[PDB]
RNA sequence: AUUGGGCGUAAAGCAAGCGCAGGCGGAUUGAAAAGUCUGGUGUUAAAGGCAGCUGCUUAACAGUUGUAUGCAUUGGAAACUAUUAAUCUAGAGUGUGGUAGGGAGUUUUGGAAUUUCAUGUGGAGCGGUGAAAUGCGUAGAUAUAUGAAGGAACACCAGUGGCGAAGGCGAAAACUUAGGCCAUUACUGACGCUUAGGCUUGAAAGUGUGGGGAGCAAAUAGGAUUAGAUACCCUAGUAGUCCACACCGUAAACGAUAGAUACUAGCUGUCGGGGCGAUCCCCUCGGUAGUGAAGUUAACACAUUAAGUAUCUCGCCUGG
RNA sequence: CUGCUGAUAAGGUCUUCAAAA
């Protein structure tokens, strides 16, 4: 069994337990990686971290380094494959 | 039902609907529409009554002059389909014609033959039973 | 192709073609035509003999004979033996056959049966060279 | 290869088009029943084949009983094909409205550049090559400036482009003219697809008659290189290349992939019509490209412009 | 930075084997 982030360029058949989310955005990573490791650390037995949690304890902040923008660009460094005689 | 699309189909009838069925199993495709004549009409009755399709569903336009068949296929929970090949016998040019003697028996008896004898389309199980054959058109399994 | 080029113009079937034509014509010699009869084997005359070289691998001198059969074609048949008594004018008889390394040669001498003796000195295989069981 | 094969690269898609006959062909109603299915009857000689049995010591063999196929006639079935009598618009055309094009033919016009000739300045070389030599030049070449004549081809625009069925189409204009795309509450009402035979067009070379000839250049001559050079290099050079009228009818005439029709993920450009109204960008309908899963393939690869799922028609292939 | 630069007699080994340890 495998689980997986897929984020929607993802091919569905090799992964079981798909779990559509988002993949670029380091608050969403952190929350759905945080929340399967909660699953885990409920079943060996230690206090959870952010599951069956209020806000105050689910607040996150956003790594350094308006709002935030998910968008993919660099579509510049995709040139046509060397060719041509 | 409103549609949006134009909507054509082959000039031969029984192979139209056999592209059409073969194309949506290959594609995963649901759900398709196709103009209606009557033999394909019949076809799809006892194709739905033998279980290889979900619904079929005529429809005529407001002025009753255009008729359309839409149905569905028949997918399972995984999306496997239920008809795993479509081959038509009697094309245009060529038309078979068998007696009862030499009616086929598709796949040992796991998929059905179409036979249009005298009483409109039939299955290869009850012409037998009946003891007249005709011309035959498809073979689904 | 489609049925309707079919029912124009049928399948034609490849011909078949022997591989020793020279025994299957039978000349009348009264009204002198020639006829196709299929014959196993056939009398010649012999005409001229001598030896031939193998084609590419093989390097020998095997004996041959242009032989013209009881029709008016003329063969050229290798003796299958070691020594003959060929001797340039004779009454042989060939059967089919086809020796690899000379090329034209599409015949065999069936030894010890008629004027041309058999093959003494042998006694494997003697059967199909004509000769005698030693007892 | 009807059952039972193929034509991008292995043999095989005619160079392309207009197409008579033939083959195939939208939807609904009625009749008949030519195909199709089924019942009765007659017949399909005997021997032979298959099944059973008997007799030869069993067998081979002999004998005996059963055992199909097709044709004709008569009686029914009416789903499908064909025929006939009609209706319908969705295929295909026509009309009106938008509209993009190097589509074609005929007749005129233009500017750069080469060559030749004329006229001035000038004075030893120019040309050519790997290096040179034939060649041109004190009769003033090459160069420079002006002018005239004539012929052929139309820089830049010019494209990750447009048009035609293919060959093919690019300076400007006029006249005549072919097809195509988009939207249609309009009209005809299956009039359509393919096409043996037939007809039309068909790069370049080549032919015949008459014109034209600036440049280039098969054949030809000379100088080089070379063991030789009838070739590659150079200097000259006729036919030809150009126009009109008649033929030839072949090409790696290639997308090495016939045409038509329906269906099957997506992503990125670009060209035209239409919807909105600065451009840009968004949507719809089409043309032309790239990438790419299912699917196909011997592999390369094709992949909504298929080589995928299928049908129809034509042409073609059967070892070297 | 384009000189020149042509040819090489015939036939041939070489995988025995996995049954198995
Ligand atoms: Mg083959
Ligand atoms: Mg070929
Ligand atoms: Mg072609
Ligand atoms: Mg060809
Ligand atoms: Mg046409
Ligand atoms: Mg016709
Ligand atoms: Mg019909
Ligand atoms: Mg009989
Ligand atoms: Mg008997
Ligand atoms: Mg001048
Ligand atoms: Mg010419
Ligand atoms: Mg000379
Ligand atoms: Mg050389
Ligand atoms: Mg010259
Ligand atoms: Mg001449
Ligand atoms: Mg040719
Ligand atoms: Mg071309
Ligand atoms: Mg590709
Ligand atoms: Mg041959
Ligand atoms: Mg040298
Ligand atoms: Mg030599």
């Amino acid at each position: 069994p495998v689980v997986a982030l897929c984020n929607t360029n993802t091919n569905p058949e090799l992964v079981d337990f798909i779990i559509p989310a988002n993949n670029h955005q380091p608050q969403s990573t952190c929350l759905l990686m945080n929340l399967l490791a909660d699953a885990v650390a409920e079943a060996k037995a230690m206090p959870t971290m952010f599951a069956y949690k209020p806000d105050e304890e689910i607040q996150i902040e956003i790594p350094q380094k308006k709002q935030i923008t998910s968008q993919r660009l660099n579509i510049t460094r995709n040139p046509e494959v060397l060719t041509r005689e | 039902i409103t549609t949006t699309k134009p909507i054509k189909a082959h000039f031969d009838p029984v192979a139209d609907l056999l592209t059409k069925i073969n194309n949506a199993r290959k594609a995963k495709l649901m759900t398709v529409t196709t103009i209606a004549s009557k033999l394909k009409i019949a076809i799809l009755e006892i194709l739905v009554k033998e279980g290889y399709l979900a619904n079929f569903q005529v429809l005529e336009n407001k002025s009753k002059t255009k008729r359309i068949v839409t149905f569905n296929l028949k997918y399972t929970q995984r999306r496997i389909p239920s008809i795993n090949g479509v081959k038509q016998i009697s094309k245009p040019g060529l038309r078979i014609y068998r007696p009862f003697e030499k009616l086929p028996l598709v796949l040992n008896g796991l998929g059905i033959a179409i036979i249009s004898t005298s009483d409109g389309v039939m299955t290869d199980k009850v012409a037998r039973l009946k003891k007249i054959g005709g011309e035959i058109l498809a073979y689904v399994w | 192709a489609t049925i309707a080029q079919l029912i124009r113009k049928p399948r034609k079937k490849k011909k078949v073609k022997s591989k020793s034509p020279a025994l299957h014509y039978n000349l009348n010699l009264l009204n002198k035509k020639v006829t196709n009869v299929y014959s196993p084997l056939k009398r010649g005359v012999c005409t001229r003999v001598g030896t031939m070289t193998p084609k590419k691998p093989n390097s020998a001198l095997r004996k041959y004979a242009k032989v013209r059969l009881t029709n008016g074609f003329e063969v050229l048949t290798y003796i299958p033996g070691e020594g003959h008594n060929l001797q340039e004018h004779s009454v042989t008889l060939l059967r089919g056959g086809r020796v690899k390394d000379l090329p034209g040669v599409r015949y065999h001498i069936v030894r010890g049966t008629l004027d041309t003796v058999g093959v003494e000195k042998r006694r494997q295989q003697r059967s199909a060279y004509g000769a005698k069981k030693p007892k």
